[PDB]
């Protein structure tokens, strides 16, 4: 997860003979793995146009993460201090954990050596004007490198707490009215006092298989900050979107439809999950007036095909569902979930009551905007067939079921 | 019994690849437990040359003790 | 109570005497990770923080503030990176009349290596360790099973959905840092693997010494040219590699595979068994080799 | 993150003598809120209008203009003294980051002996860089500095080491430059006549990409990686590099749309060149050209300077190509040019245009094949990377290229709308079926229609186990329902056991003889991985012959159907 710190020194620019190092944890670690400080003094102790920055450089197999600080005043020695906790890693990792944690550290030593004089006092001589530094090194290593997390006392009132957080990849703006949110987690339990409102609003809404819009309306919510706290949730790795359930969809195989067939664990979990718990009144309708076998599930999700829609395929094999009191809809969400189908989804491209102006003129700026079915049928609050109706009133239209 | 083992009067070194922090024993002395961010792996002392169970617990902190 | 810290000094508390100050303070040229008190004896086990060689200390505790420093009596040489943790193995008597048990050093280091190190009788003599005594209590008695092995326990009916066949280079490279300190059955296995990756292995055991292995070789009496998908069992005795004591090696029946060439491989196989065993060396390289290529 | 994104924001030309760092021409000279958020004026005028110039107009604009002499709030002495590092730091990697923009190169400087390479300012010049600044995010840093690092900053800083120690080249070239910018800031009336800071820059630079070679190169280059093509450049009239970040357009298993975004028009399909560049038999396949044949060579002539035979066969090679017929059939092209040396060229020639965004790899297109609207079909968004649409342009391209066909609209619906049958369903007459597949292999190559592959699985019931059982034997009970079956799927049957070998031996129990030769000869690739056109192709088999043990074997052959 993080990578543990090769060498922590401090560096400081002595008046007498320029930049040196004070202490190094472990002892001799440089010098003993070939890395000479005074290749890079320049980049340590830089101008102090390039101090205060967050410098990080790659030096052989090594990376070396730096935060310079210089400090002007005259009660220093030559009308500045400079000073940097300089820390060296690996090459072939990610620093970016620990860059906020040097960062701050190299901050919160700026603001210390400012206020009281802490660093310039703690060489004990009377050169650099007109605690123990390897305790604290020490700690800070072996702290970061077994703990990810430090809490270490320098003063009576100062102490050095960092925590080393995983970045996480921002969510994608993507998320639009027609997807539908899937919780991947109980919801309910995480709910402590610190959480948004209108994130705590849209729990209880969150069954997988309401829109946003749906959830929006169900929930007295300005869609935009629906879209928003779902973006939040995406950025917790914890729910993931998917497609308004429609017998007028169509749905097709994947190419991970194998992955049914090479699991121990999926088919066993779609004969628990597809299936009744009772013998269910679906299971006795008509089409027109033991546990099912991971075979037959197999057998249906090879079913399903490009262009036929789910009110064919259903028709086509409804006795098969009747007799094993499996739910259409929840093989569906199944089959979307283990990512074995995927939803091909409807273009309505150009070449009954009467209709609204503000209606007519979303109408018309999804049309241009080559909009799926679902997102229109979600801004009009209609089904597939008034929009049809509407369309085919408006002009002559085809499908791409890609 | 614990009498018949093979590794205990011997000299032994496993090579345990995974970053792993801390470890534990049985006081009877059968198994030995290994931890890392990725989770637990429980050795046989008496049977080396078995892979370890390896029990899934993904954290990004480094696990102590 | 004893203490360490990073300056390298040991201190020994008792604060029944007095709170301030220390009984023994034992200073040393390395910090200290991890000390702790010998659970046999009166002594103390430290191990070092960054340097000191990498290497466990033992040091007998035996005297009457006292600034000292550090002698030791052995030191766990090895482990080229540092040390993050040491354990210890007891065992003893089931029923318990004399304390007679016996104790192995387990570290764990940086470096990926986890390291048995064996105490001597003369590390029991020389801290003033008493191996016999009848004890006041018995000591405890704990379960020897292993745990290694996975655990397992409207209707479902019976059925082989998927085959397992159809479902090891995480075994063939856990074998390689396997080391008793060729002179062993796993390490050759996965030095074998290691040098054959087109050879499959579907069974590794060694503790109950079978192995089940499978390859595609040129045995087609049809064709030379064709390769013939195999499967071979070996059975090792527990006298393996030792003279008059072969491995067993059972073909599995093949349809593609003639019965005058499996009887052909067979004995050839026992041939290059046989006789790799009469100069008690290890017969499983030569035999791979014979079954697919030369 | 899948999307392209080259991540510059400008070149250096850092140089060191003996009397200390300098710059010598960097470009943009714009600031940093727009980059993150007599006879010289006739050759300037000719070589802007015969195209020899390709600046940016917005890098000199009122608002996106800094000064000269500083680069992203630093100076050229401060930019020169902090990428100017020691012996020991060049010759290798100089990654450097502030805060947020990373200062990535490969300085070349001279050995202790004084050769550049190991087989006034000629002599003074003892280091060089070409340093490339770049704003990755934290969480993509990795990725874009090493693919930045390995496909453009390695291969340019090689070169120019090369030509250097060949040449010297680059001493010339920043002495011209030199000498340039003082002919210009005190010499040139017309640069104190024009008006404006940035309109002075504009003049001058365009001054310097007129006479120096290295700037049209560095200018060339960044423009054309900023832009994400392929940056073709001149280096001492003797010798081009062509230098490219590939783009991540290629996928066999579907992304999710609507959490990791990916280019529409992304080729969703099961042969891939990313699994056939790993490699370096490929010429079993066909190319699809990406663009027009004469815009392909167009392209292909600023890939050399001389017309080698390279280029020449190449040129044969695009001029006279057809997608629908494999590539193992036009050694007859390149054995009237000069397992096998022709094989050889038409394999370095496969490499050459399918790796450098050129001629895509396919399976050879048929009216007999069954062709699907890809999801990743770009239909909506009104550019590739947007996240009027796309569709209803591309409708006409479509028109403009097939004026005697229906439109995109009506070719997209007729797929998409019934079961997916064979491509020739669509074909009204034979006189319409060379331009209709030329309409599929424009649908192809626009990502808009994938192939739908046939994949076989080998399933077994109870009446195979039981006539198995009965053999084994030969070397409830009171009822017998018919929908209680015990099937059971081998997923491998090369690493079948004896009693699943004989399942797979007893499927094919009364089947004729050529039915027994075809089932022992596709036995290993029924895994339900393998499509059976690779196995068509592969195994010289027909089509016939395939659908014969379709339907001579319905209950035993698992049928899967995806790209």
């Amino acid at each position: 997860g993080f990578v543990p710190i090769h060498t922590i020194f401090y560096s400081v620019f002595h008046p007498t003979e320029g930049s040196k190092i004070k202490y190094e944890f472990p002892p001799n670690n440089l010098k003993n793995h070939g890395i000479n400080f005074n290749t890079f003094k320049n980049y340590i102790i830089p101008k102090p146009i390039l101090c205060h920055k967050l410098i990080t450089f790659k030096y052989g197999t090594y990376r070396i993460v730096c935060y310079p600080v210089t400090i002007n005043s005259p009660i220093y020695a030559r009308n500045f201090f400079s000073f940097n906790f300089v820390f060296v890693f690996p090459y072939d990792c990610e620093t970016s954990p620990y860059e906020p944690a040097i960062t701050r550290l190299g901050k919160m030593f700026k603001v210390l050596e400012e206020q009281n004089q802490l660093l310039s006092k703690s060489e004990r001589d009377p050169v650099f004007f007109d605690f123990s530094i390897q305790d604290l090194l020490m700690r800070i290593f072996q702290d970061l490198n077994n703990y990810s997390e430090c809490l270490i006392p320098i003063d009576e009132g100062n102490a050095v707490d960092i925590k080393i957080f995983p970045l996480l990849r921002p969510p994608t703006t993507c998320v639009s009215l027609e997807d539908v949110p899937l919780s991947s987690v109980n919801l309910k339990k995480i709910i402590d006092v610190n959480w948004d409102p209108t994130m705590m609003s849209i729990v209880p809404y969150i069954d997988g298989l309401n829109s946003i819009a749906k959830i929006s309306k169900l929930s007295n919510s300005d869609p935009g900050l629906v879209i928003e706290c779902i973006r939040h949730l995406i950025y917790y790795k914890c729910v993931t979107l998917s497609d308004i359930f429609q017998f007028s969809n169509i749905y097709a195989p994947s190419s991970l439809i194998r992955n049914f067939l090479t699991d121990p664990l999926m088919a066993s979990d779609c004969q628990s999950y597809v299936t009744f718990p009772e013998v269910s009144k679906i299971s006795n309708l008509p089409l027109n007036k033991f546990l099912p076998t991971r075979s037959c599930l197999f057998d249906l999700y090879r079913s399903l095909s490009q262009g036929q829609t789910l009110k064919t395929w259903y028709e086509s094999k409804y006795m098969i569902l009747k007799e094993n009191n499996i739910d259409i809809r929840r093989f569906i969400t199944f089959g979307l979930e283990k990512r074995i189908i995927y939803r091909c989804y409807s273009f309505p491209v150009m070449i009954m009551p009467k209709l609204s102006d503000e209606e007519e003129g979303i109408l018309e700026e999804s049309i241009r905007n080559a909009e799926t079915f679902d997102k229109i049928c979600v801004l009009l609050s209609k089904p597939k067939l008034e929009v049809e109706s509407y369309l085919n009133e408006l002009g002559e239209f085809k499908v791409i079921n890609s | 019994g614990p009498y018949n083992s093979p590794t205990f009067g011997k000299s032994l070194s496993l090579k345990v690849d995974g970053g792993f922090n801390a470890v534990s024993i049985n006081p009877s002395g059968r198994d030995i437990v290994l931890a890392s961010r990725q989770g637990l792996y429980i050795i046989d002392l008496d049977d080396p040359f078995t892979p370890p169970r390896w029990l899934h617990h993904i954290t990004p902190w480094q696990v102590a003790d | 109570i004893m203490s360490s810290s990073n300056d390298g000094t040991v201190k020994f508390w008792d604060y029944s005497k007095s709170t301030t100050e220390s009984k023994r303070t034992v200073t040393t040229n390395f910090p200290i990770w991890r000390g702790r008190y010998l659970p046999f004896g009166e002594g103390y086990c430290i191990m070092p923080m960054v340097g000191g060689n990498n290497a466990v200390y033992l040091i007998n505790l035996c005297d009457d503030n006292k600034k000292t420093k550090l002698q030791p009596i052995y030191a766990f040489k090895g482990h080229s990176d540092r040390v993050i943790d040491f354990l210890w193995r007891s065992r003893h008597t089931c029923d318990g009349d004399y304390d007679d048990r016996e104790f192995q050093l387990v570290t764990w280091s940086k470096d990926c290596d986890l390291k048995l190190w064996p105490i001597s009788d003369s590390i029991y003599g020389k801290v003033n360790f008493d191996r016999g005594k009848r004890l006041e209590e018995k000591l405890p008695d704990y379960d020897y099973c292993s745990y290694n092995k996975e655990p397992e326990n409207f209707r479902r009916l019976r059925e082989n959905f998927v085959t397992t066949s159809g479902l090891k280079t995480n075994h063939i490279t856990w074998l390689s840092g396997i080391r008793m300190n060729i002179q062993n059955l796993g390490e050759e296995v996965s030095a074998i693997g290691h040098k054959f990756p087109k050879v499959v292995f579907e069974k590794i055991s060694v503790s109950t010494r079978e192995l089940c292995l499978t390859l595609n070789g040129p045995w087609s009496e049809e064709n030379p040219d064709d390769y013939i998908f195999l499967r071979i069992s070996i059975n090792f005795p527990l006298n393996y590699p030792n003279k008059g004591d072969p491995p067993k090696f059972t073909i599995e029946e093949n349809s593609n595979l003639t019965m005058s060439k499996r009887q052909e491989i067979l004995s050839n196989l026992a041939t290059i068994g046989q006789k790799y065993t009469d100069s008690n060396l290890y017969c499983l390289e030569p035999c791979i080799r014979f079954v697919l290529g030369e | 993150e899948c999307l392209p994104n080259s991540c510059l924001l400008g070149v250096h030309l850092v140089i060191s003598t003996h009397s200390g760092p300098q710059i010598v021409y960097h470009y943009p000279p714009s600031n940093t809120a727009f980059l993150t958020n007599e006879e010289e004026d006739m050759e300037v005028s000719a070589m802007l209008q015969d195209g020899k110039i390709s600046m940016n107009e917005i890098f000199f604009e009122e608002e996106n203009f800094q000064d000269i002499n500083k680069i992203l709030e630093f100076d050229n002495d401060f930019v020169a003294e902090f990428c100017s590092p020691e012996r020991e730091m060049c010759n290798t990697r100089f990654e450097f980051t502030v805060d947020n923009f990373c200062f990535l190169g490969l300085p070349i400087h001279v050995d202790s002996q004084g050769r550049w390479r190991k087989s006034d300012l000629g002599k003074n010049m003892n280091m060089f860089h070409v340093c490339f600044v770049m704003n990755p995010h934290l969480i993509e840093y990795n990725k874009r500095i090493d693919d930045m690092y390995q496909f453009v900053v390695t291969r340019l800083s090689l070169l120019l080491r090369y030509v250097q120690s060949k040449t010297s080249y680059i001493s010339s070239e920043c002495h011209i430059i030199l000498k340039e910018k003082e002919r210009v800031l005190k010499h040139s009336k017309t640069y104190q006549s024009i008006r404006g800071a940035g309109n002075k820059g504009k003049y001058l630079y365009q001054r310097i990409l007129a006479k120096s070679s290295l700037a049209r190169a560095l200018t060339e280059c960044v423009d054309k990686i900023q832009r994400n093509e392929i940056a073709c450049l001149e280096i001492n009239d003797d010798k081009v590099i062509s230098l490219q970040i590939p783009i991540q357009n290629e996928f066999e298993k579907m992304p999710n749309f609507k959490l990791q975004p990916v280019l529409r028009g992304s080729y969703l399909t099961s042969i891939l060149n990313m699994k056939f560049l790993e490699k370096s038999d490929l010429l079993n396949y066909a190319l699809l050209l990406l663009d027009e044949p004469n815009n392909i060579i167009s392209s292909l002539e600023t890939f050399s300077y001389q017309d080698d035979i390279g280029t020449i066969i190449l040129k044969h090679l695009v001029r006279n190509i057809q997608p629908n017929i494999p590539l193992r059939s036009y050694r007859y092209l390149i054995t009237d040019l000069l397992n096998s040396l022709e094989s050889s060229i038409l394999r370095s020639c496969a490499l050459h245009l399918m790796y450098w965004r050129h001629a895509r790899i396919v399976i050879p297109l048929s009216s007999k094949y069954t062709y699907i609207v890809s999801p990743l079909a770009p239909i909506q968004g009104y550019t590739i990377d947007d996240y009027v649409p796309l569709i209803y342009q591309n409708s006409m391209l479509f028109r403009s290229k097939f004026p005697s066909l229906p439109s995109l609209p009506i070719f997209l619906s007729l797929l998409s709308t019934d079961k997916p049958q064979a491509y020739s369903n669509i074909i009204p007459s034979r006189e319409h079926k060379p331009v209709y597949l030329n309409a599929l292999a424009w649908l192809i190559q626009y990502g808009y229609v994938t192939q739908l592959l046939t994949f076989i699985n080998i399933r077994v019931d109870k009446h195979i186990k039981m006539a198995v059982d009965e053999d084994l034997e030969k070397e409830f009970e009171y009822d017998d329902p018919e929908m209680q079956h015990d099937y059971t799927i081998i997923l491998e049957p090369e690493r079948a056991t004896a009693i699943e070998k004989r399942w797979l031996y007893r499927c094919i129990y009364g089947q004729p003889s050529d039915i027994q030769i075809l089932f022992n000869k596709l036995l290993k690739y029924f895994n339900g991985k393998v499509p059976m056109e690779l196995v068509i192709i592969k195994e010289e088999i027909s089509r016939h012959d395939l659908k014969k043990l379709l339907n001579a074997l319905d209950k035993y052959l698992i049928e899967i159907h995806h790209w």
